[PDB]
């Protein structure tokens, strides 16, 4: 790796730490969990909260801040769900096949999540994704990169400068490819695995989108969402 | 539109 | 009173009971209270919740259901804050000059409320209103009427059939005037007092409106509100 | 507009 490459790693890693609370102390302020879509209020707040973190992370990816305010929104609106599926993995436990966040109230089985309006059609591959990914036992360096790589994809509906964003993503893909080669022993086939994950996040992105429209369309359900969720997941161009 | 995303992106 | 008159009383009273939980057990599901607008999340949920109750109450006021869907929204969007200031009084305590709702976490001094984005310019007369009203020691029959009278005012911006709504409100004002004459000893001057209150709710309505625009305009504050609050307090016609 | 108020008013 070179200095410029490394600087990007230290940059992404610090951005992640600044936007990811390992104490999950902020969950106590979401509308309480309830075990008729009883888990929607809590999860809609968990997700709304997460989006705020993804935006905070994105603003620190080197170069992103220099994109057009419109490109920033375009990349964000379309890759937000994917970044949240990626960052959530840092709390997914293969043991109890759930997301453990500080305490028991903040531990969500495939059961809890069902009461949020989502079906197995999403929950099924979602967990599968979490397991396969959890198994790659990536480093924080690689973990944070994969997020920046996914967020800086030029193949998103809305992207104007789909050529510069093409550069950035590449400048990142290298740092990752390189690191995995130098700093990750036994990871001689990792890169290919990771990139394969960014492709699975596409089918998941799609699924959530349809399932989201279904719920979103019902006001007795959308009135449960947050102004930020509605806007980022809304289709207003 | 995107009123909230802007405020957060500055 | 006549039978028709009484039937309206039993109708309003039952509607109130069905839309007002004396246990305040639903407050445990709002985003937790915090004592930088720390009380906004909790109060925005308290108010969003209240609006849902006012709509539920309104749908049961005899005749209201027969108004035009547009008239219903017009009356609701403009008199919602007033109905919430009226129904809140059922929990206002002259002792600790606060709103006691089941427990200590759900007890809001003039202090707590300040951290919700509102200034004394509103909080001052608001409490004054609560005291003066709390002192009239109205009956539940009169209390529920005053709410229906206020909600069915034809002098609201948006009202199309400002003549029929003129009838209904009158049909209610009588039942009240009559009851106070027959069923309320010592209340030979009450009616005038109550009606005077509906006039104070107008200056308060105005104040909250301006203060609401101020907050509403800031996305770092409006993203804290609920989809229902934004819509009912929003100025979209 | 008023999408939520309708659902609740029926
Ligand atoms: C990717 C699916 C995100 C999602 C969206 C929705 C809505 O679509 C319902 C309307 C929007 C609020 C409801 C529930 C969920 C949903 C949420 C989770 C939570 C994962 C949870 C979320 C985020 C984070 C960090 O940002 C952690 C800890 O790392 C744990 C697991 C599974 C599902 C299906
Ligand atoms: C009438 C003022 C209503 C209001 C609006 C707002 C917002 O404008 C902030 C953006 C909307 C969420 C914030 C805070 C408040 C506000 C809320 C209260 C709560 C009264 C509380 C509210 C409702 C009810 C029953 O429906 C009870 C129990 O009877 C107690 C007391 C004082 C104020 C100033």
């Amino acid at each position: 790796l070179s200095d410029e490459q490394m600087q990007i790693i230290n940059s992404l890693v610090e951005a992640h730490h600044k936007t990811y609370d390992d104490s999950y102390s902020d969950f106590v302020r979401f509308r309480p969990p309830v075990r008729r879509l009883s888990m929607l209020p809590h999860l809609a707040d968990l997700v709304s909260y997460s989006i705020q973190k993804v935006i905070g992370f994105a603003k620190m990816i080197p170069g992103f801040r220099d994109l057009t305010a419109e490109d920033q929104i375009a990349l964000l609106k379309s890759s937000a769900i994917e970044i949240i599926m990626l960052r959530s993995n840092q709390s997914f436990s293969l043991e109890d096949m759930s997301w453990s966040c500080g305490g028991p109230d903040f531990k969500y089985c495939i059961n809890d999540v069902t009461k949020a309006g989502h079906t197995l059609e999403l929950l099924e591959p979602l967990v599968k994704f979490q397991v396969g990914l959890k198994k790659l036992k990536l480093h924080e360096e690689e973990h944070v990169l994969l997020m920046a790589i996914c967020l800086l994809s030029p193949d998103r509906p809305g992207v104007q400068d789909h050529v510069r964003i093409e550069a950035l993503q590449d400048r990142l893909c290298d740092v990752l490819q390189a690191y995995i080669r130098i700093q990750h022993p036994g990871g001689r086939l990792l890169y290919a695995k990771m990139i394969q994950k960014l492709a699975d996040l596409r089918s998941l992105n799609e699924e959530h989108s349809k399932q989201y429209r279904s719920l979103s369309f019902q006001p007795e359900h959308s009135m449960q969402l947050t102004p930020l969720v509605l806007e980022v997941f809304g289709s207003e161009v | 539109r995107h009123k909230i995303l802007h405020r957060l992106l500055q």
